[PDB]
């Protein structure tokens, strides 16, 4: 019994019993709603930034200011050549301190903006907040919003009618609500605005059926069986394939032109590259975090990095002895991992020339990779005898987990978002679901058939998973069925067919939508 | 409200479904020649218009009728 | 009547 000898041991052992992303981000936030808004939404620009750059100053870090400021003057350069020259103490930042700003607004748009501030409130909104609470005041108004040739502005011109408030207190709404052309309550709003929130949620799952989901394939045709891999950029704009033939291609997924950073290839009319300099059968391809860097793998023993602005190579890795047949990117690119025929995992950092760390305990070849999405720690697999998982530490190089239970090669790993689950799947059509910490199986998958699993992929929240085969076929899974209200598994919630094409790779975008990639074979 | 919100629809699925600029846009405009139409169904009938077609539908539609067209309703209005 | 005719003309 496994239990007595693990007690032995245990026992013998002696085991007791900063402020310019604000900027950026509310910029980027303000392009997006209707032109109707974006005319008072600007006005919230100015007096953001300067008080910004007035405090940087005055905390004593000017080279941030410095820097603020030569970078936004681009974005004011029309406007406040004036002030900005001015910038460049005086009774006017005497005057700019000791009087906050006023900016008209209406109730509707003050209320989006404050849900969308809340929304994203560690992510940045807490400094525009408190910017705004300190050193601005809104005077909110129940008016329509102000436009050139709005209700309100037409009205206001036509009537002959008198300023308000608001309105006396360098662009000024005098200038064209004139002939010649309520305050805020922040904090306490934000407390409002969170109670408001917090009653809109869901918190349970009875009854009902799984998630509906729609699919894009992609085919190739003419490959005559020389591809070895797929990939698709994070982005979902290019597509790249390593083939028998030592080269890979690189397409676009929309068909627009490609473009190079030489200016030799100014303004040159093709939409698919090649990229030579592989001495044999590709096996892997990883497209970098737009992406600008890809790695690739080879049966000769060499890790190439490549560039996708200038279309060559960039240096050559020589850490392997014997084939390598996996590649693949960190969850955030600067570090990389490979596994081959010689039994052993490494991590490289493009820094370095060498392997950081050598990772031992693997007693056959190794057939699959992934990363833990926190970026510390690494999956692999081995087939042949010794069929198990493991999961090793990036900072110690030490195992800390084996997974052991299947009985057929292993072609696939893929660990869940949240972090706590892992999936792999191997040629007898099965799917495991496996619990990290406790080390234990939660349930198999059933329905594919023989033949293999090449990718996996896990929805956004990490409820739905779709997995692709070499049978033709594409599956989503439901990880939890609905609790009830009182040869397949019944967990399979739609099943696709392909026209003779098998599926190298599947991927899952934002929305309930995924995109597919096969070969096309008539015979 | 409804003019900005239409513009941003056709200017987000105008292509994925292939035909809803040109519809939308000869909609508007065939309303919009109407003088039979009250101030406010004409005025939705031109917003429409600049919303769906863009710019260059505008500037290649409305203009060459903009001297028939005042005669036709503004000063019967403006005599209001 | 003339007028509609007119505006028919100038919409085809």
């Amino acid at each position: 019994n496994l239990n007595q000898i693990v007690t032995d041991y245990l026992k013998k052992k002696g085991f007791t019993r900063k402020y310019l992303k604000a900027f950026l981000l509310l910029k980027n936030w303000i392009d997006n709603n209707l032109d109707i808004y974006k005319f008072e939404l600007r006005k919230l620009l100015w007096p953001v930034f300067v008080y910004s750059y007035l405090e940087l100053v005055s905390q004593g870090y000017v080279d941030d200011a410095k820097h603020l400021l030569e970078t936004l003057r681009s974005h004011f350069e029309a406007v406040h050549q004036d002030q900005l020259a001015l910038l460049d103490e005086n009774h006017t930042t005497r005057l700019y301190r000791e009087n906050k700003y006023r900016i008209p607004l209406n109730q509707s748009l003050s209320g989006n903006l404050f849900h969308f501030l809340e929304r994203e409130a560690d992510n940045g909104g807490a400094t525009i907040i408190y910017i705004l609470q300190t050193h601005c005041s809104v005077e909110t108004s129940a008016r329509g919003p102000i436009e050139p040739y709005s209700f309100e502005a037409i009205y206001r011109r036509a009537r002959n009618l008198d300023l308000d408030e608001a309105d006396a207190h360098g662009v000024t709404n005098r200038d064209v609500l004139d002939t010649s052309a309520r305050a805020r309550d922040v904090v306490m709003e934000m407390q409002k605005v969170r109670e408001n929130r917090d009653r809109f949620v869901i918190e349970g799952r009875t009854g009902g059926i799984g998630i509906p989901v729609s699919a894009c394939m992609f085919t190739f045709h003419n490959t005559l069986g020389t591809v070895s891999c797929m990939d698709f950029s994070n982005d979902h704009k290019l597509v790249a394939v390593g083939t028998m033939d030592s080269y890979i291609r690189v397409w676009s997924l929309d068909g627009k032109p490609l473009k190079s950073a030489l200016e030799n290839e100014k303004n040159l009319k093709v939409n698919n590259r090649k990229l030579i300099g592989h001495s044999g059968p590709v096996y892997g391809v990883s497209f970098s975090d737009s992406s600008k860097l890809l790695l690739s793998c080879s049966a000769d023993g060499q890790i190439r990095l490549w560039s996708l602005e200038i279309w060559a190579c960039l240096c050559i890795y020589k850490a392997h002895d014997g084939p390598v047949f996996r590649v693949l990117w960190g969850p955030h690119g600067h570090y990389f991992a490979s596994a081959g025929w010689d039994k052993t995992v490494r991590v490289f950092t493009q820094d370095h020339a060498s392997a950081v760390r050598i990772m031992v305990g693997h007693d056959t070849s190794i057939s699959a990779l992934a990363w833990h999405p926190n970026g510390t720690y690494v999956f692999s697999a081995s087939d042949e005898m010794d069929k198990s998982i493991r999961m090793w530490s990036v900072i110690t190089g030490n195992c800390v987990r084996i997974f052991t239970g299947h009985t057929h090669y292993i072609t696939a790993l893929e660990c869940a978002h949240n972090g706590k689950i892992l999936a792999s799947a191997d040629t007898g059509g099965n799917i495991f679901i496996w619990d990290i910490e406790k080390g234990t199986l939660i349930k198999k998958c059933r329905g594919h058939g023989k033949g293999g699993i090449p990718s996996l992929s896990f929805s956004a929240e990490s409820n739905v998973l779709v997995s692709g085969g070499l049978d033709c076929t594409v599956r989503v899974w439901d990880i939890e069925l609905p609790a009830d209200p009182n040869q397949i598994t019944p967990d399979q919630i739609s099943a696709f067919a392909t026209k003779k094409t098998p599926v190298l790779k599947v991927r899952f975008t934002r929305m309930n939508l995924i995109v597919a990639g096969g070969c096309y074979d008539p015979e | 409200l409804a003019a900005s919100l239409l513009s941003m629809i056709a200017r987000k699925y105008g292509a994925s479904n292939a035909l809803l600029r040109p519809k939308l846009t000869r909609t508007c405009l065939k309303h919009f020649l109407d003088p039979t139409r009250p101030p406010a169904v004409l005025f939705g009938a031109i917003s429409g218009v600049a919303a769906s077609g863009g710019p260059e539908a505008v500037r290649v539609l409305v203009l060459p009728n903009l001297k028939t067209f005042d005669s036709a309703v503004l000063q019967p209005l403006r005599e209001k | 009547d003339h007028r509609r005719a007119l505006f028919a003309d100038l919409f085809r």
